Parts: C-alpha cells; structure tokens; sequence
C-alpha cells in the first residue's frame, strides 16, 4: 500500500509565493532519497528539487536556484517545499517522487499523484524526438532519447530513467536506470543499449500503453528531466 | 557516480547507526548461568535455547542467560560466552544429606570452568544454590557421607569452609580470575544487589586493563 | 639566562 | 660532561619513542582512543628529542650550524612540543578518567572522532604559545624579551610555567590520583599504585626543575663557572629525560602494551 | 530392540551404500585433475585476479 | 538377540571396510606428488571490512560475489558490498548467539541460526524500504548450528539435539527430520545441488543425508573429537572436517571413508570453519592459532597462512567466484582477502 500524495499550489497571482507538500506512505520513506519533477502543460518534465537519503546533499535546479527550498520531514513521513516570487515559468504541475540508493536499488519508482501551480501571465539534454509514432495495440514499438556523452561508468550503471506518463496520473518507472527493469511493470517494456544508444523496446500494447514517456539522467548533477511527448496512441 | 555518491552516504549513516548500536553493546553486560539441572536456578531468576532475561537493577542493563536448558554439550558453545563481565554460577548444595552422587559433578565441572582455556579472566560467582534447605540437611546428617577428608563440624560456616574450599583449590589462577562468594539468602536485594557489586568490580578491572593503568 | 641556555 | 651526556640521552631516548610508535602501530592496532592519545605525546616527544643537541651547542660553543636555523624557529618548533606532549599527557589522565571512573556518558567525548580533535586542539594551543617566540625569534638562541623592550621576556615565560605545569601537571595529570579513590585480588591496588604514582612522580621530578631554575633565573642570574654550566646543563637534561621515561614507562607498565610488546 | 531397528538402519547404508559401485579412490583423485584445471582458472585466490580493476585487488 | 545382532552388525564393518581397504591402495597424499604445490599463497588484505563489532561467528556470500552478510555475537547481522565497503543494510537480529548465516539463492532472503534454535529468515528485496523477517523456524530442541538455503522456499537446519531437518518456510513446519547422530550437530553444508547435504556433529561422525526422504545416506568417521566445520567440495561429492582434535580431515560420498588428514607437528588448535576455493585447490581453514592457516586440500600440506588477525579465525567463505575470501574472526573485522597482482 504505498501512496504518495501532494497538495499546495493550483493558481498563483504573478510575483508571489506559493508552498509545496509530499505527504508519503507505506513505506520506509526515511531512509529513501526524494526527487521532484515538475511537468507544463502540453509539454515535458522538469526537475526543481532534490535532497538525498538522510538530507545529505541537498540539490536545485539552476531555473529555481534560490528562488526554491525543499525539505524532508522524516518522523513525520511528509514533504516541505516553499516556493518564493515566482515566475510567469511556473506554470506546471509537479509529481514527488522517491528514491533509495544501495547496490542494486530501486531509484525513481513509485511517483505522486501530483499537484499543479499555475501562475497567470551548461548541462546535459536529451532528445525526445520522434513526438509521436501511433500504432495498433498488436504491434511493438520501440523510445529513445538520446545522449552527448557515454552514459556508462566504470561502474557500468547508466542512468536513462523511462517513465510512461498514462493521461490522468503519475507516469510509471518502466526500468529504473537503463538496464534493470522495474517492480509491479509487466514483462512487454523492456529496454537495451550500448554506451549511448538505447532501445525502449516495448513487446505489445493496450488501452494502458497508451501515455507519453519521458526520461531522466541522473549521471551529472542536475537531472535534466524529459521533453514533451505525445501518447503515440 | 552520483548514485555512488549517494549509496557511500547511506553506507555512513549506517556506520552511524552501527556505531550507536554498538556502543550500548559493548555496554551491555553478558552474564551466564551454569550448572546442573538440579541446581535450582530458577530460584535466582524469580525475584528452546537461551531465555535472554534482559532487566535492569542499577539503571545498568543485564543480560542474564538461563541457559540451563540447553541439554547439550557445553564444551562445543561455551566459547560463545568468551567475552562476558562474568559468570554466575549457583552450587549444588545438596550434597549435605541429597546423593544423586553427592554433588561431586559440581567440582567435576567446576574444575573444567577454572582450567578452561576461555575462562581465565572470567570472573566466576559461586552461589551456594538451596542454602536454606543445605543449612537443615547438614544440620540433620554430617558432611563425611561423601566427604570422607572433610571436617564438617555439623555448622554452616564450617559447611561453607568445606564445600566452597574444595572448589576454590581446584581454582587454580588465583591472580587472573577473581571468584565471588555470596551464599544464596532468599531475600528480595542481596541476592542480586551483590551480583551487580561484582559486576561493576569486574567492569572497572576490565577497564583499566583496557585504559593501560 | 633564559630560554634553553645562557 | 656535556659530548657523553647529550649522546646517551638523545640516542636511546629518541630510539625508545620511535619504536614504542612502531609496536603501538603494528603489534597492537588498538583503535581505542587511548592507543592515539598516547601516540600523539610519543610524536611529540619523537619530534622533541631533536632539541637536545641545540641546546648543546650552548657548551660545543657553536652558536648555530647553519645559521639561520638555530634562532629563526627552534625555540618556534622544538619549544612547541614541550607544550604539545603536556597537554596529551593531560589528554591521556581525562582519557583514562573517563574511562574508568565514569562511562556513564562515554558515548559524547569518548569517541575516536574526538581523540583526534582534542589532540589537534593540544597542537594548535602549543603553536599559539609559541607563536610569540617566532613572532620575536631574533637574537644572537633565545629572543622572546629581546625583540620587545620592557618586560614581555618575563612575563612569557611565566605564561609558559603557568601554561606548561600549573594547569595541565599540577591538577589535570593530577587526575590520575583522583582516578582510584573508590577502585583502588587486594594486590591489584598496588598493583595499579606501582603505575599512578611512578607517571606523576617522573612528571614531577624530571620536569619541574628546568621551570623551577629559571624561574629563579628570573629572581637572579647566579654566576656562572664549569658548576654552572654543568649542572644547568643537567637540570635540562633532566627535562629533556623526562621524555625518555614517560615512553618506556607507558610502554611496560600497561598489560595490553605489555601483551603488545610480546606480540 | 530399537537395536534391531538401528541395526537395521545400519544396514541401510552399508547394505547401499556398499550395494553400489563403491568406485575407488582412482576415480576419486580424477576430478581433483580435471576440476582443478575447470575452476583454478576461474580461481582468483589461485591464479591472482589482475583484472584492470578486479573487484578487489584493483 | 543382543549379541546375536552384534555379530552380524561386526560383519557388516568388516565388510565394509575391507571394501574400503580394497579401493583406497593407498592415501592420496602420495598419488598427488603428480600436482605442482601452489606454493607460499601470498594474500594481501584487499579490503579491511572494518565495521562489525564482536566476533565475526559465520560470513556468507550472495548468489552474486559482491554482496556478504556477516553475522557476529552482537546481534548485527550486515549485508555488506565488499566492493566499496559499504552497508547495504544492518539488520538487527533477535538472536545475538547466531553461529550461521545463510545467503538464499535468490538472494532476497537472508537467514541466521544459533542458540534460540529458529532459524529466522529476512525479506531483503520488499516492496518497502526496510528488510523485513518472513517466517521463524521453530521445533528444534537443541542449539541450531548451520542453516543453508536449498531453495527460496527449504531451509536446511542443523541442530544440537543430534538431528537436523529440511523446513518449508510458507508454512512453517518440518517436512522431513534427519536424526541419526549422538552429539550436538556442528556444521550442515548443502551441496551444489542441494539434493544431499552433510551434518557434522560432537561425536566425530559426519552423516551425509538425502533431502527427500530423511533417511541417513552414510556415515563417516575418523576424527577423534568434535567435529566444528563441514563445506562442500564444488563437484558436491565430498567434504571437509575440522575438528577440536587440530585437524581436518578429507571425505567421499563414493568411498565412505576418510581420505586426508590436515594436521602438523606445530599447530594443536582446533579448527573453527572451513571453506574451499572455487577448484577447490584451496581450503582456507580458520584456526584458532590465530591464523587462518590456507590448508592445500589436494596436498595435505600447509601452503599458505593469511595471519593477520588479533584473535582466532572463527568463520571464512569464499565467494561465488572467489574473488575474495572474508576470514572475519572472532577479532571484531573481516578482511578481504585477495591476491595482489
């Protein structure tokens, strides 16, 4: 029964400040890391915070720097976000999202509901080309975004995180990393690559394949989340 | 390498973690019980393995080890208990008037504690077990039943003189391994209140062999 | 006359 | 006889600290606090044995070797660890007075963490308490009053007796007496006298009377003759011994350390 | 009694454990060859791992 | 019919041991002269995996060579990535006497046996964050000494209550019961394919055993005192038994007797564990000389030590590819063990 709930933000008067709230359950979010990925409407994702199992290392995103501050309540299993003068920019809707980094973990795999903001008016990119390649449910399809440098350490692990956000909720961590497949994901989305190619390779799909994916790095230091997709019904 | 980043900080806070376990750990003290089943510890445990009786007298956790039950060969897992502030062992007093064997096995086995190669600093307590019941049988028959060398006199100091000093010469390191004496008064605070004394006493040993005093 | 000598 | 006498007590004296680091190092790991804390006065004292021929050069007549080492920072760097190795002799008696009359609380201080940073706090004090001494480190080698002009010279060093003995070897080493009086097997008791009375008796015997001389040096500067220059000579010998005996005598008389030796 | 039982047992395994080939200890020391030139390729306590970045011996 | 079945009883070891004596010609230690000796086996301390803080009572390797759970008398029973030094996590254990840790085959579970005798088994890889304890195992009598994981769902356990049996952890209870020894079992090591598995107990007699039935395949003896530590040879047909007497000695299933003694003039410490190598070359014994002294298996003869320990070497494992070999002792470390090129 893991649920992870949001709320805080829906319309924002321009040059004013608004508060962000992860509320987590059902699991031991305390020694989990916690992202935080916005989203625009008709377009891609976009990171904003991040603090790391314990609150370490506390991370932004250079379009917040400063103007935003995340915190973790661990006693008491829920998020803190305060966002200040925000921009015309902030026009999104946000998704908290949990992470727990060991030997073969599980990053990035269950995310929020979300909560939408809505205001009145040097780093690594990926390319979410290709916006959309429709097909018949009896047949395969296969993403890919592509990346500048080698994604593969010397420890071998390359960071590619897909997601497939289904219209009407949270996208769902396909394979976590670019490698290792993901828990309660079926068997049909897998995924293969070679330094800097990849492969999403999808075996059939149905009425829930359908939803526009998304990926994430993880390898730099901002998380450069996905561009705008289209569900490829 | 972020993700490595991030697994070394867990892998600290785990070290943190570990480290404020451990401390209490090597706090804890790790007194074990001895004997035969006809010692009668129950006796100083009432004011399928171990039953662990962790409890507290001093604001000082002590784990005491009803191991009695065990029904096995001591020689293959009392190395286990190589490192403990001391050993808690309960007579068998019985041998007064009680045979079966007049309690030779307890200095059968005694002699095997003392000269056992885990037991050296390992300050063994000797409890006089069924002391109230001992002081009546040597009252109503002599010690000489099985003790033919002995004195006895028909008296409790002089019981005590014969029996607990038969043991105590096979004590053979005297310098290494100091031995309590309490005889077992059922009361409500010396029979554990003295347990704690010698414990603090070999804790404060330990530590200054440790400090290098 | 002082520190280590004279 | 000072070209026997600084030979013999710079030789075994430098070679002792040298390998009770080596077996307290190797023999022994020992990551307990209480193997670095005495590890940070055996460098000291290591790294302090290099004084003894400086200051005999005093009788060799050879003011200097080079000539700018003797006078710019010697007494800035060799004087330093006098200071150092006090404050963790000082640092060993809480050690062991934490550790053995009360673990209560051994949790907050007793840590390795801290062992480091109060040898680190010991080092950045004997630097500021010798920082002066460079800051004024020309004459001639001894400079702190010549450099200023009134009385700065005098009131150094009675901030050096006050700083050296009267806080860390009058009443901090004298913790170790306060360490056994409610856990002083009867022969254990003087067992552990025959190792809490010899420290503080050597630390108070080989070492006060450099402090108690100049002191009086301060009071008058007695004439001198071969007597003088003998037995002020042996005064500092007696001084510079002092960290000859605390090595050896830390060394033999632990049970641990004597395990370690035999190890 | 229970003897004959536990006799009985004890010829459980002699009476099989003998009723087999019992191959000798030839055989035996064969493996102890042919093994070891199986896995004592694959044995780094053995033949030192010099990997560029063996998983412990860097 | 006392002596009537003692007779017959007589007859059946003098028939099995002259069919001992009729396949074994001669100990194996002279037909081995053939083999090179591996020499003085030099292994530097790799990794130090200081971290654990009492005696290290039984190491053991996942499925994957970079994880090991080491559990010791401080009830921390910590998967550890011995790649990096790194805790993967610290369980806490309800036992702090465990003298076995086991390392499913899956590698999402993990268990640890000693004197409560049940062999708690851990959820590892949960939905959760946490690892979390699946089932007990509760019904032995005695002092659990060796659990070994046949399948996600079969714990092998060994007892002091002079029997061992095979546990089905969805329910709970035995399905099967191995007793046919007369002291305390020391050391149950399950093969590779876990179809037959060998209990060593106090009375010098290790007893291989078939998971299926319950019925005691063979006996073995030879040794002289307790037995403290069986493993399996890779090829799963043999075994290895070091006993307080200070050796080890060598078995065969196929030739139900022993074969090689590992004893010298110098060493009378008994032997706390044992392990072998991937080719089995190797089998790295912990002593309590203090030394875990690396014991030529198909030798006979001390050809290496990896003394490097303060207190004796109580438990030690390769790998599953043998990169490494953690010799923690009762000294409160594991080293990493590992050839230096």
């Amino acid at each position: 029964a893991v649920q992870l709930v949001e709320s805080g933000g829906g319309l924002v008067q321009p040059g004013g400040s608004r508060k962000l709230s992860c509320s987590a359950s059902g699991f031991a979010f305390s020694s989990f890391g916690m992202h935080w990925v916005r989203q625009a409407p008709e377009k891609g994702l976009e990171w904003v915070a991040y603090i790391s199992s314990g609150s370490g290392t506390i991370y932004y995103a250079d379009t917040v720097k400063g103007r935003f501050t995340i915190s973790r309540d661990d006693p008491k299993n829920t998020l803190f976000l305060q966002m200040t003068s925000l921009r015309s920019e902030d026009t999104a809707m946000y998704y908290c999202v949990r992470s727990i980094y060991y030997y073969g973990s599980s990053p990035f795999d269950f995310w929020g509901q979300g909560t939408t903001l809505t205001v009145s008016a040097s780093d690594i990119v990926m390319t979410q080309a290709t916006s959309s390649v429709p097909v018949t449910p009896g047949e395969s399809v296969s993403i890919s975004c592509r990346s500048s440098k080698s994604l593969l350490h010397s420890n071998g692990n390359t960071y590619l995180y897909w997601f497939l956000q289904r219209p009407g909720q949270s996208p769902q961590l396909l394979i976590y990393r670019m490698s290792n497949l993901a828990s309660g994901v079926p068997d049909r989305f897998s995924g293969s690559g070679s330094g800097t190619a990849f492969t999403l390779t999808i075996s059939r799909l149905e009425a829930e394949d359908v939803g526009v994916y998304y990926c994430m790095q993880h390898l730099e230091y901002p998380l450069t989340f996905g561009a705008g997709t289209k569900l490829e019904l | 390498s972020a993700e490595d980043k991030a697994a070394v900080e867990r892998s600290k806070m785990i070290d943190r973690n570990l480290r404020e376990d451990g401390e209490k750990a090597a706090r804890e003290v790790k007194l074990l019980l001895l004997g035969a089943g006809e010692s009668g510890k129950s006796t100083i445990v009432k004011q399928t393995g171990i039953v662990e009786t962790h409890f507290t007298f001093k604001d000082l956790h002590f784990k005491m080890f009803d191991v009695g039950a065990q029904r096995s060969e001591r020689k293959k897992w009392i190395h286990c208990f190589e490192g403990v502030t001391a050993i808690i062992f309960c007579v068998a007093l019985s041998d007064y008037d009680l045979v079966l064997n007049r309690m030779h096995e307890s200095m059968k086995l005694f002699d095997s504690i003392c000269n056992n190669k885990w037991f050296t600093d390992t300050s063994i307590i000797l409890f006089l077990n069924k002391k109230d019941l001992f002081e009546e049988k040597i009252k109503k028959s002599p010690l000489t039943i099985c003790y033919p060398e002995y004195a006895g006199s028909n008296t409790y100091e002089e019981a005590a003189a014969y029996i607990q000093c038969q043991f105590e010469d096979l004590n053979k390191r005297k310098d290494t391994k100091e031995i309590y004496t309490h005889f077992t008064c059922s009361t409500d605070t010396k029979n554990v209140q003295f347990v704690f004394d010698a414990v603090t006493d070999v804790i404060i040993k330990n530590n200054l062999k440790d400090c290098g005093l | 006359c002082f520190x280590k000598t004279c | 006889l000072v070209p026997v006498l600084y030979l013999l007590v710079c030789a075994a004296g430098l070679g002792g600290n040298t390998l009770v680091i080596y077996v307290v190092l190797r023999f022994a790991k020992m990551k307990t606090v209480t193997n670095i804390y005495i590890l940070n006065l055996a460098v000291a004292d290591v790294l302090y044995m290099l004084g003894l021929p400086f200051l005999a050069t005093q009788n060799a007549a050879s003011f200097w070797p080079f000539g700018p080492v003797l006078c710019r920072l010697v007494m800035t760097l060799d004087g330093v660890n006098q200071f150092t190795s006090v404050f963790c002799l000082t640092v060993m008696s809480v050690d062991r007075y934490l550790a053995v009359v009360h673990p209560l609380s051994s949790a907050r201080w007793r840590r390795p963490r801290v062992a480091k940073l109060a040898s680190a706090a010991a080092w950045v004090l004997s630097l500021c308490m010798s920082l002066p001494l460079l800051v004024f480190a020309d004459v001639q080698c001894n400079a702190s009053w010549p450099e200023p002009v009134g009385l700065w010279g005098a009131v150094f060093i009675i901030y050096t007796a006050v700083l050296g003995f009267f806080a860390p070897l009058l009443v901090i080493c004298l913790c170790y007496l306060l360490i056994v009086v409610k856990v002083r097997r009867r022969r254990s008791e003087r067992k552990v006298t025959r190792m809490v009375l010899v420290v503080v008796l050597v630390f108070a015997g080989c070492w006060l009377p450099f402090f108690t001389v100049n002191i009086v040096n301060l009071a008058v500067a007695l004439p001198q003759e071969p007597a003088s220059a003998g037995l002020y000579f042996f005064v500092v010998i007696l001084s510079y011994a002092n960290s000859c005996a605390n090595p050896v005598l830390y060394g033999f008389l632990s049970d641990n350390f004597r395990q370690s030796f035999q190890k | 009694t229970a003897s004959i039982a536990q006799a009985r047992k004890l010829v459980e395994q002699l009476k099989m454990e003998a009723n087999i080939d019992r191959i000798k200890v030839s055989k035996a020391a064969a493996d102890l060859m042919a093994y070891c030139e199986a896995h004592a390729k694959e044995d780094p306590l053995l033949t030192p791992v010099p990997a560029s970045e063996n998983p412990f011996r860097e | 019919e006392l002596d009537q079945l003692r007779q017959e009883a007589e007859q059946l070891k003098n028939q099995i041991r002259d069919a001992r004596k009729a396949c074994a010609d001669a100990t194996l230690s002279q037909i081995t002269n053939n083999i090179d000796p591996v020499g003085r086996i030099q292994m530097r301390t790799r990794r130090t995996l200081r971290g654990h803080l009492a005696k290290i009572y039984a190491m053991h390797w996942g499925t994957d060579s970079r994880l090991l759970v080491s559990a010791s008398q401080d009830g921390k029973l910590i998967i550890w990535d011995s790649y990096t030094t790194n805790k993967v996590h610290a369980i806490p254990l309800r036992s702090s006497w465990v003298m076995t840790c086991a390392y499913a085959p899956s590698g999402n579970y993990v268990a640890c046996g000693g004197l409560d005798n049940i062999c708690s088994i851990y959820n590892l890889k949960t939905r959760e964050g946490n690892v979390r304890v699946s089932r007990e195992l509760a019904g032995h009598t005695g002092y659990l000494s060796c659990c070994r994981f046949l399948d996600d769902n079969q714990i092998v356990t060994s007892s002091g209550d002079t029997t061992c049996a095979l546990w089905d952890i969805e329910t709970g209870q035995q399905t099967t019961t191995f007793t046919g020894h007369t002291g305390d079992v020391m050391s149950l090591s399950l093969a590779p394919d876990t179809r037959l598995f060998v209990s060593g107990a106090c009375d010098a007699s290790a007893k291989l055993w078939d998971v299926r039935e319950g019925m005691c395949r063979q006996t073995f003896t030879g040794h002289e005192s307790d037995i403290n530590a069986i493993c399996f040879f890779p090829n799963g047909n043999a075994f290895a038994t070091g006993s307080d007497d200070a050796t080890c000695r060598l078995f065969d299933l196929r030739a139900d007797q022993e074969l090689m003694t590992y004893s010298h003039d110098n060493i009378i410490c008994g032997i706390t564990s044992v392990s072998f190598s991937k080719s089995g070359r190797l089998l790295l014994a912990g002593y309590d000389d203090f030394n875990c002294n690396v014991w030529d298996a198909l030798k006979a003869d001390r050809a290496g030590v990896l003394a490097g320990h303060d207190n004796r070497v109580s438990c030690l494992g390769v790998t599953d590819d043998g990169m490494a070999v953690a010799t923690g002792s009762w000294d409160s470390f594991l080293k990493i063990w590992n050839g230096s090129s």
